[PDB]
This record gives structure tokens, C-alpha cells and sequence, in this order.
């Protein structure tokens, strides 16, 4: 018998997270800049 | 309760100056004209929340 309680979901830091953490926070910094983009472009258009 | 009665007036002080700066800096460009400098001016100098 399995001498584990089964327990598979990894933990943030290993390399499956990692990579997914790697991609999301750079999808995340892309989303931030055009925010960041628009905010900007419709700021100078207003005052 | 001491503790957090002073961070309130610690903030709310703060948000009172910042309210007060904005009127000082907004007042005087805002008297016979519209303009204020489209964000160019506005972030650097005070609040740029004028609708304009």
C-alpha cells in the first residue's frame, strides 16, 4: 500500500510553478505597461 | 485604540495636505484660463485631477 497521503498538487517555487509564475508575471508586466500606456495617453489628452 | 487613533490623523492629515497643495497649485492657473499644461506640468507641480 501507498505509504504517502496522496498529495500531488506541487508547491510554488518548483519547476512546474516556476514556469508558469514566469510566464504569468510576463503577460502581467505587458498588461501592466499598456495600462500604464493608456493612463498616460488619456492623462495628456485631459489637462 | 491608540495606536491606530494615531495612524488615522497621521493619514488624514496627510490627505489634508494633499487636497490643500492641489488648491494652492490649481487656483492660479485656473482663474481666467483653461490650461494646465496637459500632464506635462500637472503630475510634477501638483494634482493633475482638474478636469480640463
Amino acid at each position: 500500500a501507498a505509504s504517502h497521503s496522496n498529495v500531488v498538487f506541487p508547491d510554488m517555487s518548483g519547476t512546474a510553478l516556476s514556469w508558469v509564475q514566469k510566464i504569468s508575471g510576463g503577460l502581467g508586466a505587458f498588461a501592466i505597461g499598456a495600462i500604464l500606456v493608456l493612463v498616460v495617453v488619456t492623462c495628456i489628452g485631459l489637462r | 485604540v491608540g495606536m491606530s487613533l494615531l495612524a488615522l490623523i497621521s493619514i488624514f492629515a496627510s490627505c489634508y495636505m494633499l487636497v490643500a497643495a492641489r488648491s494652492k497649485c490649481l487656483t492660479p492657473y485656473a482663474l481666467t484660463p483653461g490650461a494646465a499644461v496637459p500632464w506635462t506640468l500637472g503630475i510634477l507641480c501638483c494634482a493633475p485631477r482638474a478636469h480640463a
